[PDB]
C-alpha cells in the first residue's frame, strides 16, 4: 500500500492532499467495494469498503480525506510454554503446572459420495490463547509448545471506529475519535483536510509491554526473525496494563506514532521511522515501529517528495501512472557496464539488449527488460555483500546502491546470476519482442486485460502482484482502490478508480468497466456533490423500503 | 421494518445511499452491494462460518487459499456461539443498526433477484444472511493481523506422542 498526504506547505494550492493507493487483493474477502454514504445533516462520506461491512474503510468528507497502510506493528504474541516435565498437555506459569483447556469443534464434510459426515476436531488453548505449531519452527514437544495472544480478539470497538471516522470533520478531529477509540486493529491512518494539515498516525490495537520488561520478555533468536515472541513460564511477561488503553493489555494511544505536518506524510509499510525525514519517529517500543531500512516504494516516493517545489495533483497520479521501477535505479546502471565489459558473451546477449532498450518501467509497452531483470533481482536478493554502497543508517534514502563490480568475486556471482536469469526467461513461452503488457493480465470470463504495473519488492509504487497461470501472469493482488483528494472552494474533487471493477460477478455491467480503464491508465471523478451526481448521464435512481 | 433508503447510481455501478438513520442506510448498502456481489460475500460467509467442507467437501480451498476443512475448524473456533454474542452486546445501538439493516438489504436483493447480476442463483449455499453472519465476517478480518495468519498453525497444533 501507499498513502502520501500533503500540507499547506508543500500543495500548489495551500490546502490538504491526499493520495490513496491501497495495495490489497483482487477477490474475495478483501477485495473493496465502493460506495457513498449520506445521512443529510449527519453523515456524508465517500470511498470504499472491505465485503460485508456497512461503514466507509478508505475514503473522504467535506473538509477531510483519509487512507490506511498496513503497519509494522505487532498485533499479537507468541508465547513460549515450558511444558509440564510429567505431562506435555500442562505448561508451567511461575513453576506451577497448569493443564491446557481442550474445546472441539464438529465440522459437517461432504464426502465423496454426497453426503454429510461429522470430523471433530481438538483445539488446544493456554491462558494466552490457542496453541500453535510451525514445523521445524514452533513445535509441541516433551518440553514446549507455543500459544498466541491476538489483540484484536478483544477489539470490540473495530466497527464503531470506522463510524466514527466516517463522521470526522477534519485532521484534528479524526485524530481525537482514533485515539479515543482505538479500534483500528492492523494499519496505519493518513489523512489531509482543507486547511493543509497532513496526519500520519500508527494508532492500532498493539500489545502493551512496559519498557523495562521487554529485553527479558522476548524470546531473542524469535525477534530477531521479527516475531513478537514472548516469556510464557513467567507471569510478569503478561502484556502490562494501563488505565489511559482502550483496552486492557493494549498500548495506550500516547505512546503510538503520530505526525502532525504541513509539508508531507508518506508510508508504504515500513515502520513510522522515516514518515517525513525531516522529522524522525524514534524511540517507541519494538513492538510498535523499529528503525529498519525502508523499502524501495518508500525509497522511491521519498526521492520525488523531497525538496521545496510544490506538489501538485498530477505530481502524485503521475507517481502512481509512471509504473517506475526505481529498484533498476539502484542496480541498473552498474548491471548494464557488467554488460558492456562482457560484449560478445553469447548466454548475456539478449538479457543486456533487452535491458538497455527497457524504458525502466512497468507500463503495457514495457519491454521484455522487465521480466529479465526481475528474475535476476531474485538471484542478486540472493547473493552475500553484492552492494558496492550497503545500507548506511545514516543515509536511509540513499542506501543500498550499485553493485560491487570492483570486487572480483562479486562479479563472477552477478554475472552468473545474470546468465542464470537469462536462461529461465530464455526457457519460458515468451514470444520475440513481447512486452509487459502481453504477460500480466486480469481474466474477465474468456477475455484478457493487460495490466501496468508490477511487484512493489521491485519498487514500482503501482503495485501489482502476479502469479503464473499457462501462458500468462494473472493478477491476484495490488493496487485496488485509488483515490487522489484535493479541496476547491465548491467541495471535494476526488479521482481515482476501483482496479478491478465494482462487481466479481461476471453477469454485470460492471464486470470490467472500471479494469478498462485502469489498464488504459484512464482515472475518472469521484462524484460527491449532489451536482456532480446529477451531472452523471448515466444517473439512475431506486428508492426500497420494507 | 422502518427500512427505507434511497439509491443513486453514478457511471461504473458506484452507489450513493441516503437514508434518515442507521438502518435504513445499512439497507441501501446491502441491496446495492448485494447487486455486485451476492456470491462473493455467500462463498465469504460460508467461509467465516466455517462450512466450506459441508458445501465443497474437503478437497477444496477457501478465496485465501486454506483448505476448506482446516478453513472450517479455524473459522468454527473464532467463530463460536458465545464469541459472536459477546461480540454483539458490545456494539452500540448505531453499529447495530447499521448490521441490520445491511442484513435485510442484502436479503431483500436475494429475494427478488432473477440472475441478471447473480452467477449462484439456485445454489443451496446462497442464503439469507443473518447479524451474526456479518459479525462472522467482521472478526475475520479482525484477526488478518494476528491468529488469522496462523489458521494453519493452529489446527496442526496437537500434543506430541511416544516419539
Ligand atoms: C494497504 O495496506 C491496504 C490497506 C487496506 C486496509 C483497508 C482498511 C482497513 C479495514 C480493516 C477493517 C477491519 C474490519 C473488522
Amino acid at each position: 500500500s501507499n498513502a502520501i498526504a500533503v500540507g499547506s506547505e508543500r500543495s500548489a494550492d495551500g490546502k490538504g492532499m491526499l493520495l490513496a493507493n491501497p495495495h490489497f487483493p483482487w477477490n474475495g474477502a478483501m477485495r473493496f467495494y465502493q460506495m457513498h454514504l449520506t445521512i443529510p445533516g449527519r453523515l456524508d462520506v465517500m470511498g470504499a469498503s472491505l465485503p460485508g461491512l456497512p461503514v466507509v474503510n478508505i475514503g473522504f468528507s467535506r473538509h477531510l480525506a483519509w487512507t490506511h497502510t498496513v503497519d509494522t506493528s505487532s498485533h499479537f504474541t507468541l508465547y513460549r510454554l515450558a511444558l509440564d516435565p510429567k505431562d506435555p498437555r500442562r505448561y508451567l506459569v511461575d513453576g506451577r503446572s497448569l493443564p491446557l483447556e481442550e474445546k472441539s469443534v464438529a465440522i459437517e464434510v461432504r464426502g465423496a459420495d454426497g453426503k454429510l459426515s461429522r470430523v471433530e476436531h481438538k483445539v488446544y488453548q493456554s491462558i494466552y490463547g490457542p496453541l500453535v505449531v510451525w514445523p521445524g519452527k514452533l513445535d509441541w514437544n516433551r518440553s514446549e509448545a507455543y500459544a498466541l495472544r491476538d489483540a484484536n480478539l478483544e477489539n470490540t470497538r473495530v466497527l464503531q471506529q470506522w463510524y466514527s471516522i466516517n463522521q470526522a470533520s477534519d485532521v484534528a478531529d479524526l485524530r481525537r475519535r482514533v485515539e479515543a477509540l482505538q479500534g483500528i486493529p492492523w494499519v496505519n491512518t493518513l489523512a489531509a483536510d482543507e486547511q493543509g494539515n497532513a496526519l500520519y498516525m500508527n494508532q492500532s490495537v498493539v500489545p502493551y509491554l512496559k519498557p523495562e520488561l521487554i529485553p527479558a520478555c522476548a524470546i531473542p533468536q524469535l525477534v530477531a526473525e521479527g516475531l513478537p515472541a514472548l516469556q510464557g513460564q513467567d507471569s510478569r511477561c503478561a502484556w502490562s496494563r494501563d488505565p489511559a488503553a482502550a483496552q486492557a493489555g493494549i498500548t495506550p494511544a500516547a505512546q503510538l506514532p503520530v505526525l502532525l505536518r504541513r509539508d508531507f506524510v508518506q508510508n508504504s509499510n515500513d515502520s513510522a521511522w522515516l514518515t517525513n525525514p525531516a522529522s524522525p519517529l524514534q524511540g517507541f517500543s519494538p513492538l510498535v515501529s523499529q528503525e529498519k531500512p525502508i523499502g524501495p516504494r518508500a525509497r522511491y516516493a521519498l526521492s520525488r517528495l523531497q525538496g521545496k517545489q510544490p506538489l501538485e495533483a498530477k505530481t502524485l497520479e503521475e507517481m502512481v501512472t509512471a509504473n517506475h521501477v526505481f529498484s533498476a535505479d539502484q542496480v541498473l546502471p552498474d548491471l548494464l557496464r557488467l554488460c558492456r565489459d562482457n560484449q560478445g558473451e553469447k548466454s548475456l546477449a539478449r538479457a543486456c539488449a533487452a535491458l538497455a532498450q527497457w524504458d525502466r518501467g512497468a507500463n503495457l509497452d514495457s519491454g521484455s527488460g522487465f521480466v529479465y531483470f526481475q528474475r535476476f533481482m531474485q538471484r542478486f536478493a540472493e547473493l552475500d555483500g553484492a552492494w558496492k554502497e550497503p545500507f548506511d543508517a545514516q543515509r536511509p534514502l540513499d542506501t543500498p546502491q550499485g553493485i560491487a563490480l570492483d570486487r572480483p568475486q562479486v562479479a563472477t556471482q552477478v554475472r552468473q546470476a545474470l546468465a542464470d536469469a537469462a536462461a529461465e526467461v530464455e526457457k519460458s513461452g515468451i514470444p520475440d519482442g513481447a512486452r509487459w503488457g502481453d504477460l500480466q493480465v486480469s481474466t474477465r470470463g474468456q477475455e484478457r486485460i493487460a495490466i501496468p504495473g508490477g511487484d512493489g519488492h521491485f519498487g514500482v509504487y503501482n503495485a501489482i502482484q502476479s502469479v503464473r497461470k499457462g501462458d500468462h501472469l494473472e493478477v491476484v493482488g495490488g493496487t485496488s482502490y485509488i483515490q487522489l483528494v484535493t479541496f476547491p472552494e465548491e467541495g471535494p474533487k476526488a479521482r481515482g478508480l476501483l482496479a478491478f471493477s465494482q462487481s466479481s460477478d461476471p453477469r454485470s455491467p460492471h464486470y470490467r468497466d472500471q479494469t478498462e480503464l485502469f489498464s488504459r491508465q484512464q482515472w475518472q471523478t469521484l462524484p460527491f456533490s449532489d451536482r456532480q451526481i446529477d451531472a452523471d448521464p448515466q444517473l439512475q435512481r431506486l428508492s426500497i423500503r420494507e | 421494518t422502518g427500512l427505507a433508503a434511497d439509491i443513486r447510481w453514478t457511471a461504473y455501478g458506484v452507489p450513493h445511499i441516503r437514508a434518515k438513520d442507521e438502518r435504513g442506510l445499512g439497507y441501501g448498502i446491502g441491496y446495492a452491494y448485494a447487486r455486485d456481489n451476492a456470491c462473493l460475500l455467500a462463498e465469504e460467509i460460508v467461509t467465516a462460518r466455517g462450512e466450506r467442507a459441508r458445501y465443497f467437501g474437503s478437497e477444496g480451498k477457501s478465496s485465501a487459499e486454506l483448505d476448506n476443512l482446516p478453513s472450517d475448524i479455524f473459522y468454527a473456533w473464532l467463530n463460536q456461539p458465545e464469541a459472536l454474542q459477546a461480540f454483539w452486546q458490545a456494539q452500540t445501538p448505531a453499529v447495530r443498526q447499521l448490521l441490520e439493516g445491511y442484513a435485510a438489504g442484502f436479503n431483500r436483493f436475494l429475494r427478488e433477484a432473477d440472475g441478471k447480476t447473480t452467477s449462484c442463483l439456485g445454489q443451496p449455499w446462497l442464503r439469507a444472511i443473518a447479524t451474526d453472519d456479518l459479525l462472522r465476517l467482521t472478526r475475520r478480518l479482525l484477526v488478518e493481523g494476528g491468529v488469522g495468519q496462523f489458521a494453519d498453525a493452529l489446527v496442526a497444533a496437537a500434543p506430541p506422542g511416544a516419539e
